[PDB]
């Protein structure tokens, strides 16, 4: 998909595997959490620790629990690209670690990803309706003018040009 | 409090009542630990909640 980033969330981490020490006991607790985002996500798959089986109190050890980060961002059908009558259409992306900060609002990019419906939330009743998300997988910048690629065999010819003409080259 | 004389004419084998019990949640697995329980022939309703 190509468009202008209209709107970037902030730079939010998601915990994916949170440490818990008890001080009664002196145990160290894990748990994991799948990225369970466009799956089916059950409430036991989303609780996070507070006691221990006997209700001693947890406290989590932030630095040895695991983070990543988690951006959206919203893409835009280009002005220029758009039929020049209607109003926009956008989609909404949901960018993960490494791939968060690579676009901010007003940038041309295209973003690569898996096109997914998101789970609602419980509910005994439901209309058919799905919120719509693409999972990037690569964000590039529209400035494919603004990252060079330089062979051996180009840096050597660069350096023969500038080498054999050293005085009317910049004519 | 009443006291009563007899006879004992049966005496059941010795068994197990709880005095404190601890119930677990299916779902989050939490724990609702040392719910006291009523001496005697008293039952208990587990919370459902
Ligand atoms: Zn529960």
């Amino acid at each position: 998909v190509e468009g202008i980033v209209t709107k970037c969330s902030l730079v939010r981490p998601k915990v994916v595997r949170s440490v818990h020490y008890c001080p009664a006991t002196k145990k160290t607790i894990e748990r994991r959490y799948s990225d369970l985002t466009t799956l089916v996500a059950f409430p036991s798959s989303s609780v996070y620790p507070t006691k221990d089986e006997e209700n001693n109190p947890l406290e989590t050890e932030y630095g040895l629990s695991v983070y990543k980060d988690h951006q959206t961002i919203t893409i835009q059908e280009m002005p220029e690209k758009a039929p020049a009558g209607q109003l926009p259409r956008s989609v909404d992306v949901i960018l993960d670690d490494d791939l968060v900060d690579k676009a901010k609002p007003g940038d041309r990019v295209q973003v690569v990803g898996t096109y997914r419906c998101l789970p609602g939330k419980k509910g005994g009743y439901t209309s058919g309706t799905f919120r719509t998300v693409l999972i990037a997988c690569n964000v590039k910048q529209m400035s494919k003018d603004a990252q060079p690629s330089f062979s051996a065999e180009d840096i050597a010819k660069i350096k023969k040009f500038s080498k054999t003409r050293s005085k009317d080259i910049f004519d | 409090l009443v006291k009563i004389p007899g006879i004992i004419i049966a005496a059941s084998a010795v068994r197990a009542k709880a005095t404190r019990i601890s119930i677990q949640c299916r779902s989050c697995r939490n724990t609702l630990t040392n719910i006291a329980m009523r001496p005697g022939l008293e039952g208990y309703a587990l919370p459902r909640k």
